[PDB]
RNA sequence: GUCUACGGCCAUACCACCCUGAACGCGCCCGAUCUCGUCUGAUCUCGGAAGCUAAGCAGGGUCGGGCCUGGUUAGUACUUGGAUGGGAGACCGCCUGGGAAUACCGGGUGCUGUAGGCUU
RNA sequence: GGACAGAAACCUCCCGUGGAGCAGAAGGGCAAAAGCUCGCUUGAUCUUGAUUUUCAGUACGAAUACAGACCGUGAAAGCGG
RNA sequence: UUAUCCGGUAAAGCGAAUGAUUAGAGGUCUUGGGGCCGAAACGAUCUCAACCUAUUCUCAAACUUUAAAUGGGUAAGAAGC
């Protein structure tokens, strides 16, 4: 036949990885360089501005390493757009640059630096880096964390990055991967880029689909007809949760509401009644087969 | 032209088998160990002696294989053809080395490998024979003379174990009445109550 | 003319007949050795 | 009734020519199931020199290509309608998975030419369900499950109550 | 006579232990060292950069010195005659801290807090680790059954 | 009670199969115009929200394999020091102290850090 | 499993803890890498010190942490004399 | 002595990796060898061989899951809190 590789020594040999390299979320390789800080800096932290794009969201976080694991110092969220003005299209380039906006405006007012370095307050979508001044407290400065994110050009992360940077935080980067940025004569145009942040690429593909195929239209974008979200306001929709988003940029807990203590999954089995168990099937078994004979 | 046992008869050095730093080894002498009918159940061969060491010695291939030949003839001649399992349960692997001259003289002293020898301790196990209960004073002859084809001193135990197992002989049919103990040959197979519930039914089907 | 290669039966008592001391550590040790970036902000310091 | 999740569908079919040889052979035989396809195929280089082939590494020997959506059926279709949709159980794998081979790609309706002469092809169909990508993912692999697989019993119950196929027994 | 190799005769010293092969833990990094902190050294062959040599595996010292990977440390080598203070430099995932120093630090901190309450009480107290004295006298309850009768058993041959 | 994002310790967490998943979340899933990449929108990137727990993921189960930790093995094997001890030797015994590993037989099957949710 | 296809040519699916590969002899180490394929480049560069390795605690060779400029790569953290 | 770190020898193990090594068992068409009914047929039948599954006997200075005794560093304060 076959010798069975999963066989009793395979296990007894057999190492794991870790739980989150088995689980896939996280790439060790890339983390040993993001997180560790120079040993001569004597515990100064160093801060990663985490990018994660899911199917319906976008967190954007900055945290520190710690022996007992990262600090997440502020979290900013795609949900709470509604909140600002962004009611749906919460997983779109346009949305990205809303919530690491929300995150670099979120982390000042944390931190009492709302007044002091105002970015970008409008959109130019070109390369900016904050330069910190002089006699006030310097600039925060973190590095992006895009995961296991395929980094190509025009990525929602970077779209987050960008949205950070135009919040105050200078975070080194380079406009290579923005959306824009062509291969073929290697330079980069802001207008591309400002289209991008603005989503004017979702409204022409809106215009595009209302023109040539209604049903189809109606098959792809059906929340923003809920919504009644037309392409012409799209940009200006999202200049004005800009602006809301950088005048009251604080995050309210929501209340905790009390549990009336209700378990949800079936408790875990005692030793007793899986003792009990192997009793009742051996005794049914013979009690079976004895009658069955 | 091979040199006296006297020679080869202390464990002077560290085992030295034949690996992949040791090519050219003859072939051991003895390569049969199991003789007699070996396709023998465990219910039908209960007793069992053994011929253990007393001392901390070395035993030729061709020790084994002579001690061997006498004890298998004895066995055929009294206790008949098919009726008896001899099992040699030492193996030599440590390979002795011979140096040889033809005036080099101590130069260069590493010997060449000549054979093959097993490295014994206090008290392990030599030779072992199972048969019929009524055929104990056969055994004990037979390892008595296999005795003289070895150096040292050696001895004839007759174990308390049923065969060639590790279970009381006593015990073994209450076990296998019980059905904790299978046959699968000149062997039984121990079943634990830690498996599977499926193979417990299946036995008691 | 054979002889003997190494040998190391009598040093142990040579070595513990003046006693195998430990060296003799002292209060402020030097600073030979120390990241000059470091050594160059503790000179400006003392400076200072 | 039962969850539509778990409809079997075709995720991938594969053609592939080897010719054993490189050359103009081989463009020949590539532009053949290029035409077919409609998109450019790719060579494969060989991996061992044996002297019984004449066939030496790194040499491309073999032209294929994988056709998905609705051209991978039609591809499929015409494919089988030369077979009289008929097949035999060993063609199924124990993955769920099966395939044929055809000797003359002209019965699949190309229009014959004397320059580019006759040529066969392996048609391979991979069956799968909805919920095999996790398999390949790129952010959080799993693997796929143990009742979300395809069965060699379930994939020829799917082509002979699908395409109305006849799994004679061999 | 032997080679004179550096990582000669260091086949299981600096192989990893069993089932703890692949990626190290990011703890190790992660720890801070400061100047004159009690340390060990281990090394470790997953990372062959700043390689502590075999003499010292095992060995404990003092950190002098703290760089952006490496630290570097004293150690007292033992040599033909002497032992030597000797200075080296190796990466921060061969090297962990030691409990030795922190044992003595809680027990001065116990002490002086100890010192420090009871002292307007006007008790003394004992502070110096006097070493396990003999078993003082003290009485053994035969709780009614007699004591058990213990004696050789025959000798049998199990081989 | 529990989930998501980032983790620490790296199987008590893995592996095979089976059962259950309120809500939220994670996904499965629908398309290629743009960003982007392929032989193929399969992967990747992007734009999404009709449907679905079927799968992943969560919890539970297997007189489960494994893994962790106990008893047995056993004061056995081995061993610091000692003897004008035995033995021709091989080696063995004793005094003073330390003290293993199999097989075999039991128990258990992730703890927790920061932030944000569901259970209004 | 799939035409010629055969034991071995090529294509597809599943398992697959390193049973492969890393230039050589061997050992150690390595799985989204240290390995296989690409893209871009010369940190195989210029300079002063400190330390480890046989050590006499002297050299050469080799090696390790840093420091000052010029750089390469990557979106970046970082990595590379 | 009290705490705290390092080892891979002694011992032990192959139902655990690697290299050896013995003999019984049960499987199947996974193949071959000695046949047989057959145009043939995995249609069927004894085997004998290799293969798989649990086992069993004996080994390693250049093997090892475990793992000592002896031993090797550090600390046991006012150069400290
Ligand atoms: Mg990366
Ligand atoms: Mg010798
Ligand atoms: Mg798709
Ligand atoms: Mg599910
Ligand atoms: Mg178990
Ligand atoms: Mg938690
Ligand atoms: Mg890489
Ligand atoms: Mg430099
Ligand atoms: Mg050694
Ligand atoms: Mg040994």
């Amino acid at each position: 036949f076959v010798k069975v590789v999963k066989n009793k020594a395979y296990f007894k040999r057999y190492q794991v990885k870790f739980r989150r390299r088995r689980e896939g979320k996280t790439d060790y390789y890339a983390r040993k360089r993001l997180v560790i800080q120079d040993k001569n800096k004597y515990n100064t932290p160093k801060y990663r501005m985490i990018v994660r794009v899911t199917n319906r969201d976008i967190i954007c976080q900055i945290a520190y390493a710690r022996i007992e694991g990262d600090m997440i110092v502020c979290a900013a969220y795609a949900h709470e757009l509604p909140k600002y003005g962004v009611k749906v299209g919460l997983t779109n380039y346009a949305a990205a640059y809303c919530t690491g906006l929300l995150l670099a405006r979120r982390l000042l007012n944390r931190f009492g630096m709302d007044k002091i370095y105002e970015g970008q307050v409008e959109v130019t979508g070109d390369e900016y880096n904050v330069e910190s001044i002089d006699g006030q407290p310097g600039a925060f400065t973190c590095y992006l964390d895009a995961g296991l994110a395929r980094t190509t050009t025009g990525n929602k992360v970077f779209g987050a990055l960008k949205g950070a940077v135009d919040g105050g935080l200078s975070i080194p980067h380079s406009t290579k991967r923005f959306p824009g940025y062509d291969s073929e004569s290697k330079e980069f145009n802001a207008e591309v880029h400002r289209k991008h942040i603005m989503g004017q690429n979702v409204a022409d593909y809106m215009r595009y689909l209302m023109e040539e195929d209604e049903d189809a239209y109606k098959k792809q974008f059906s929340q923003y007809i809920k919504n009644n979200v037309t392409p012409d306001m799209m940009e200006e929709m999202y200049k004005k949760a800009h602006a809301a988003i950088r005048e009251n940029p604080v995050y309210e807990k929501k209340p905790k509401r009390e549990v009336k203590k209700k378990r949800w999954n079936r408790p875990k089995m005692s030793l007793a009644q899986k003792k009990d168990r192997v009793a009742q099937k051996k005794a049914s078994f013979l009690r079976a087969q004895e009658r069955a004979a | 032209g091979r040199r006296p046992a006297r020679c080869y008869r202390y464990c002077k050095n560290k085992p030295y088998p034949k690996s992949r730093f040791c090519r050219g080894v003859p072939d051991a002498k003895i390569r049969i160990f199991d003789l007699g009918r070996k396709k023998a159940k465990v219910d039908e061969f209960p007793l069992c002696g053994h011929m253990v060491s007393d001392e901390y010695e070395q035993l030729s291939s061709e020790a084994l294989e002579a001690a061997r030949i006498c004890a298998n003839k004895y066995m055929v001649k009294s206790c008949g053809k098919d009726g008896f399992h001899i099992r040699v349960r030492l193996h030599p692997f440590h390979v002795i080395r011979i140096n040889k001259m033809l005036q080099t003289g101590m130069r260069g002293a590493f010997g060449k490998p000549q054979g093959t020898v097993a490295r014994v301790h206090i008290g392990q196990v030599i030779m072992s024979i199972r048969t019929k209960l009524q055929n104990k004073e056969h055994v004990v002859e037979a390892l008595r003379r296999a005795k003289f084809k070895f150096p040292g001193r050696q001895k004839i135990h007759i174990s308390k174990k049923w065969g060639f197992t590790k279970f009381n002989a006593d015990e073994f049919e209450d076990m296998v009445a019980e059905k904790r103990l299978i046959p699968d040959g000149c062997g039984v197979k121990y079943i634990p109550n830690r498996g599977p519930l499926d193979k417990w039914r299946a036995l008691h089907s | 003319a054979k002889s003997k290669n190494h040998t190391t039966h009598n040093q142990s008592r040579k070595w513990h007949r003046n006693g195998i001391k430990k060296p003799r550590s002292q209060r402020y040790e030097s600073l030979k050795g120390v990241d000059p970036k470091f050594l160059r902000n503790m000179r400006f310091a003392k400076k200072h | 009734k039962e969850n539509p999740m778990r409809e079997l569908r075709i995720r991938k079919l594969c053609l592939n020519i080897c010719v054993g040889e490189s050359g103009d052979r081989l463009t020949r035989a590539a532009k053949v199931l290029e035409q077919l396809t409609g998109q450019t195929p790719v060579f494969s280089k060989a991996r061992y020199t044996v002297r019984s082939f004449g066939i030496r590494r790194n040499e491309k020997i073999a032209v294929h290509c994988t056709v998905r959506g609705a051209k991978a059926e039609e591809i499929l279709e015409k494919g089988l309608k030369v077979r009289e949709y008929e097949l035999r159980k060993n063609n199924f794998s124990d993955t769920g998975n099966f395939g044929f081979g055809i000797q003359e790609h002209i019965d699949l309706g190309i229009k014959y030419d004397p320059s580019i002469g006759i040529y066969g092809l392996d048609f391979y169909v991979v069956l799968g369900r909805p919920g095999f990508s996790i398999a390949d993912k790129k952010r959080r692999t799993g693997c796929i499950g143990a009742k979300h697989r395809i069965s060699k019993e379930e994939a020829m119950r799917w082509f002979q109550q699908k395409y109305d196929g006849i799994i004679l027994p061999g | 006579t032997n080679t004179k190799g550096k990582r000669r005769g260091t086949r299981y010293m600096f192989s990893r232990p069993f089932r703890k092969h692949g990626v190290v833990p990011l703890a190790t990094y992660m720890r801070i060292y400061k100047k004159g902190d009690i340390v060990d050294i281990k090394g470790m062959g997953t990372v062959q950069k700043g390689m502590p040599h075999k003499c010292y595996h095992g060995k404990t010292g003092r950190v002098y010195n703290v760089t952006q990977h490496a630290v570097g440390i004293v150690v007292n080598k033992q040599v033909k005659g002497k032992i030597l203070a000797k200075r080296i430099n190796v990466r921060i995932e061969h090297i962990k801290h030691s409990k030795s120093r922190d044992s003595f630090l809680k027990r001065v901190k116990e002490n002086d807090q100890k010192k420090k309450e009871a002292k307007e009480k006007g008790t003394w107290v004992q502070l110096k680790r006097q070493p396990a004295p003999p078993r003082e006298a003290h009485f053994v309850r035969t709780n009614g059954k007699e004591p058990e009768l213990l004696e050789p058993i025959p000798y049998e041959f199990m081989a």
